[PDB]
């Protein structure tokens, strides 16, 4: 039968044609291991991985030597924050995040704290930003880490990188951000923001699954404890074959990023800016989740009262998107919303391919279906009987 | 809906009112076409009478009689 | 949300509504939180013999907690209240074939059921 | 000399009809609106060295897009729901 | 200009046709995310990620519930290793090994010492294999884990995995082997075998680079601690986006292999065979590295006496070949080869691809360039003039 | 009732002409000499369904051939040493 | 192995072979060691004048170390012993673009010229 | 090396000497073909005399004579 729009591009992306044609000879002929240094099906493949190399770098005003590829921003996110706690754990067992931040840094941070290391976890304020005074206020003589997303995965909101760079720099306190969601997408310069150690994610971006990369900058030299063993691949912080098609796909997919980024952020703004007007001009009590100040348009969250998420979800059967999600909401929970809009916030994602037709189609089914499923819904029709919902005593 | 559908295309394709869509009016000189225009309007001649228009006959289609002749004469 | 039996009680809805909670012969159940995901009513109208003759409902949940709350309203329909006490979760379950994440659905239809014969029986002492 | 207007208007004319093959919904729709709106982008610049690298990047997309539409031809897929209403 | 044959397949496979025919409908329209669980891109991407567990599970004869997809054999090394390893450390602090393993294992047994584990290394014998009844002995009453590969990928000389698991079983000691290049290759049985953890990669059995898998017994249970931190994707043990399309790609691999693993047995060995024969029935003083009496036929690892290995390489300019290699060799060390031969040894490879026309190439020019290099070498003349090179007092 | 000789020759033909069009040396000396002897290995089944499961797996193989085929020639790339000599 | 200019010296072998090291008039150098990967034998031969006017070579080792010490082998001829003494590994290595991982076999074959020049020498004293 | 290159083949694929490869023979009641080698046989003499054989004229080739008789009219 015929298939859903895909309006979930935070979850993951298409390939981007350019991206598949890129990586498809090394799925045919040029199928060598990149490490193999003794014949032409070695070096073309190497010389594949370089350039691929080259092209992450370029995207965030990185030297290619400080690009190591991996698995996937989780992956990243492990080495980042379990790599530089393990290193430094002589001299420093504090490490600073926050409450938004993606469940493999919150995990990691976790696990760490099983290891004996102490875990601060930033709370944000009700735009999902994080208080600059409190982060720098928090920071204690053995911090050897803080670690905040560029641009969340939920609810879209931007953090303040730059100025928390400045922040850390000061302080020799070594910075990571999380920028899965926002690598091709807003402009990242790893100097004029001062990161230390950054996150990427292949298939957020246009690119294959199964990719990703760490920036870790070089000078001022930044060490981190490498997690996987092996032979000393990727100078011997990531051990293991770097698989050649996939990070030949990762760096196609930053180099059309770099061409195209201002291209589609103006697109999606507009489209973005029309969903969420034509929404809330046609609905009473929609409420969008994260400050609209400090947002990436592409990621649209949210709350639509008296109807919860999923059934809205199941209604809107013709349209993929997601409820609650990670790329009862801990992120809503953070930015202070009442636990039942929380159940009653959707996802929607606006990407390099989404039309106007698309987006047009979503907003009308999903103004048919939030009126449809208030008829159904007995908290709509107390309201509707001027019942204050506040006053029940429930269950 | 004569085959003077040719006029709605090129309406459409160039932002003029079908009033200003007149029979001896060049896309060019008359209704304010580039070539970009031009390529677009004849490929959406294509589409909309499901015929092929070959690029010697294209540069002969430079007036709406031009485009509303060929189409009359291809079925 | 999936399943072709679930989604069914959404996209064909029967008996969403309301009953006068004034009635004598009309039992309401409110059972549930916002704050948990899932607030089902269920109100049933019994006649002078004790058979339940209609029934209405209405809930804000997931597709499961629809499909389970509609489900029960139907189910009570025709049945006495001693009957209609012996409806389970587990047949409604079983009807809709809830995955077991979605079993609290059927749990608090039942729980729907039993408010609402409860508020009854409560009406019939005098 | 090669003319720049003949194979800057050839080379849209060609892209546009190619990306229209797309069997998939989002890459034809992006491909033909991205192609409209570089071309027009673009139709203001002068210099002849930077307008032979725009037409030889044009030439290279063009083979992306010919090699893309055939592989999506051989694993195609049904239609979205907008392609019928 | 033309291209070298490939005769390196231990370093990696390329793809089977019929495996990138079922990745590639993954890498154009069925790009869902396999976690998103509220759309048809989602419930198509897993549906398909569950077929490839079963695919893989069906190999090895396991239940598709032992099987945890990873980006490679090497990550699955390090879980099966340090996972087991950090999971008994209140009770458990020693682990087995041998001197030949892979350097995933031997690096991850090196980084458990620094943690304060014992690690034996067993030696082998001459033959490559270990020694079962020193194994037996060096099993303690704190001994978690005994980890021995299936198969070597320097030498091919097949471990006695089922005797090994028979040990182990018996004394309630895991049993993790590293199957990367024996999985498609040989019969594998989970339960005949007595394996309680293995590794594979899909990159060696004409699969996509980039993906794995780790089999973790579950009756009776094995226990693991995870080391990649996040939101508990397959059954928390290995968190981070399953890949789809390379997952379908090594389910595919495994499903090829299972029904092409006689067939190519026959057809290598027999090829294997032509080539140690041929040039050994035409060159002097060539000797093979592993018995061949307990040796996978498609790694073929000879040593030509008074040539360097690097040399030869060179000189067989168009086969791609490799030497001292993981897939002055540690391997051949331990099987205690002469320091010189170890530098004289090359790595030859047949897969399922390989031609005989091009082993017939391969041996004639290595007949060839052998006998051109002994003529340019100075320890080939001394020895034609009768002296002892072990009498010469050298640097 | 279909004849499954007719298809079981019909099918041989088809798959080894198309597999002597794969650009790539090791897939099609591969593929051609991997039908030959699966068709022989086979040649004395006599169990009807056995025979039909084979000949529905001998198709679907045909159908990963012609494609493969086909992206082999798109993304073809240089000969091996030994087609020359 | 890779670089043109290394597997020239294999490709287009010159000055391979052997001198009389009997004669008053050829030095032998023999360096390096058969487990350590690298052997290098260079000879030279000199006239009465002391100008090299003939040298050959045989080396066991990678393609950097064959190139290095044949590239050893023509340089060092039509110089006299003193000029030969001042070729350095640095311009080997220079002349061949070797990687640092293959400076060693520059150094090898500069002291493969000298222990040949310091075998002459010792000769030469009576 | 006339185009009696087509009992070379035919020899080859069946392995046949070339003394047995008579003009009357039958590729299967003469020269223990089955049809699996038949139609090997007609793609090797497709091949080696770069011509295209359908299917109702390969049915037709069934003999050594019929072989010969078929490429000598092929060019
Ligand atoms: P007409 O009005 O007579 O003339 C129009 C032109 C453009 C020819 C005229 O204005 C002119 O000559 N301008 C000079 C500058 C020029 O030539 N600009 C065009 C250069 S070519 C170009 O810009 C191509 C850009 C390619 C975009 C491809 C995007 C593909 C995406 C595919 C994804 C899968
Ligand atoms: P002829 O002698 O008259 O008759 C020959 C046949 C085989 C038709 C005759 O013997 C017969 O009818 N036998 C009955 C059994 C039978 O039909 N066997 C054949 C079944 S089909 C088969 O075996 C196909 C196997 C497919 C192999 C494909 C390998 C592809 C690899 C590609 C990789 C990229
Ligand atoms: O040019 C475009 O933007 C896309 N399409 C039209 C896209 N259609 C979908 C379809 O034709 O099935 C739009 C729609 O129906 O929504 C051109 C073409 O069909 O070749
Ligand atoms: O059928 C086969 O086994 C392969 N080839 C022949 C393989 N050739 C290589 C070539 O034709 O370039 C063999 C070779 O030259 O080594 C058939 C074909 O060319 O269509
Ligand atoms: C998707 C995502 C990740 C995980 O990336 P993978 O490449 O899927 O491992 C991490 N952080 C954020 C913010 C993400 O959106
Ligand atoms: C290749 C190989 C590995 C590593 O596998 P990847 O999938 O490349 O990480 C581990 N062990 C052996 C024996 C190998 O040959």
């Amino acid at each position: 039968s015929l298939r859903p729009l895909y309006m979930d591009v935070q979850a993951t992306t298409p390939l981007d044609p350019r991206v598949l044609d890129a990586m498809l000879p090394y799925l045919i002929n040029y199928y060598g291991n990149p490490h193999s240094r003794t014949h032409a099906y070695g070096w073309e493949s190497e010389a594949a991985m370089e350039r691929a190399r080259q092209q992450v770098a370029s995207l965030i005003g990185a030297d290619p030597r400080e690009i190591i590829f991996t698995s996937g921003a989780t992956e990243s996110n492990n080495i980042a924050i379990k790599g530089v706690a393990r290193f430094y754990r002589s001299r420093k067992k504090h490490l600073i995040t926050t409450q938004t931040e993606h469940k493999c840094v919150l995990d990691s941070c976790r696990s760490l704290e099983a290891e004996g290391f102490q875990v601060t976890y930033l709370p944000v304020q009700k735009s999902g930003i994080i208080d600059l005074k409190e982060l720098e206020a928090a920071i204690q003589p053995d911090t050897s880490l803080v670690s905040v997303m560029t641009v969340n995965n939920e609810i879209g909101v931007k953090q303040p990188i730059a100025e928390i760079g400045r922040i850390c720099s000061s302080r020799k306190v070594y910075f990571h951000t999380d920028a899965a969601q926002a690598v091709g997408k807003i402009p990242l310069d790893v100097n004029d923001m001062k990161i230390d150690l950054m996150s990427i994610s292949g298939h957020k971006i246009y690119g294959p699954k199964g990719v990703g990369a760490i920036y870790i900058r070089r000078r001022p030299r930044v060490r981190v404890e490498a997690l996987q063993s092996g032979g000393g691949q990727e100078r011997g912080m990531r051990s293991g074959t770097v698989p050649t098609p996939l990070v030949v796909g990762l760096g196609a997919a930053c180099e059309v990023a770099q061409q195209e980024m201002e291209y589609d952020h103006k697109r999606i703004s507009k489209l973005s800016e029309r969903l969420i007007q034509n929404i809330m001009k046609s609905l009473p009590d929609v409420v969008m989740n994260g400050d609209p100040k400090h947002h990436y348009p592409g990621c649209i969250n949210l709350s639509f009262a008296y109807v919860e998420g999923e059934s809205l979800l199941m209604a809107l059967k013709d349209v993929a998107l997601s409820s609650g999600s990670a790329c009862p909401s801990y992120v809503l929970r953070a930015i202070g919303t009442d636990e039942d809009l929380a159940h009653s916030s959707i996802r929607f994602g606006i990407g390099r391919f989404t039309t106007e037709e698309e987006v047009d189609y979503t907003v009308e089914k999903c103004i048919q279906h939030v009126k449809r499923l208030r008829e159904m819904s007995p908290l709509w029709e107390m309201v509707q009987d001027g019942i204050d919902l506040k006053s029940i005593k429930w269950t | 809906t004569i085959e003077e559908r040719v006029k709605k295309i090129i309406g459409e394709q160039l932002g003029v009112k079908q009033e200003e869509v007149t029979n001896n009016a060049s896309f060019v000189e008359d209704l304010g076409a580039d070539s970009l225009d031009t390529v677009e309007l004849v490929m959406a001649l294509e589409e909309e009478f499901d015929t092929e228009i070959p690029d010697e006959e294209a540069e002969k289609i430079t007036t709406v009689q031009a485009a509303i002749d060929y189409i009359n004469g291809h079925q | 949300a999936y399943h072709k039996k679930v989604v069914d009680h959404y996209e064909n809805p029967r008996n969403v509504g309301s009953l006068d909670k004034t009635s004598k012969n009309v039992g309401t159940g409110l059972v549930g939180a916002p704050a948990c995901g899932d607030v089902m009513k269920l109100q049933i109208q019994v006649d002078e013999k004790g058979k339940i003759v209609d029934a209405r409902f209405k809930t804000f949940g997931c597709g499961s907690a629809i499909a389970s709350s509609s489900l029960a309203t139907e189910w009570v329909k025709g049945k006495t209240v001693e009957e209609a006490l012996t409806i389970k979760n587990t047949d409604i379950a079983k009807e809709l074939c809830l995955p077991p994440v979605k079993l609290h659905c059927s749990i608090l239809a039942e729980d729907a059921i039993k408010a609402a014969l409860a508020d009854y029986k409560l009406k019939q002492e005098p | 000399a090669a003319s720049s207007r003949a194979q800057v208007l050839a080379l849209y004319r060609a892209m546009l009809r190619e990306s229209k093959r797309f069997s998939a919904y989002n890459y034809r729709t992006y491909a033909v609106r991205r192609i409209r709106d570089a071309f027009r982008e673009n139709k203001n610049v002068k210099d002849p060295v930077e307008i032979q690298t725009l037409v030889n990047k044009a030439k290279r997309d063009l083979g992306v897009i010919r090699r893309q539409v055939h592989i999506g031809q051989l694993y195609s897929t049904d239609k979205l729901i907008i392609e019928n209403r």
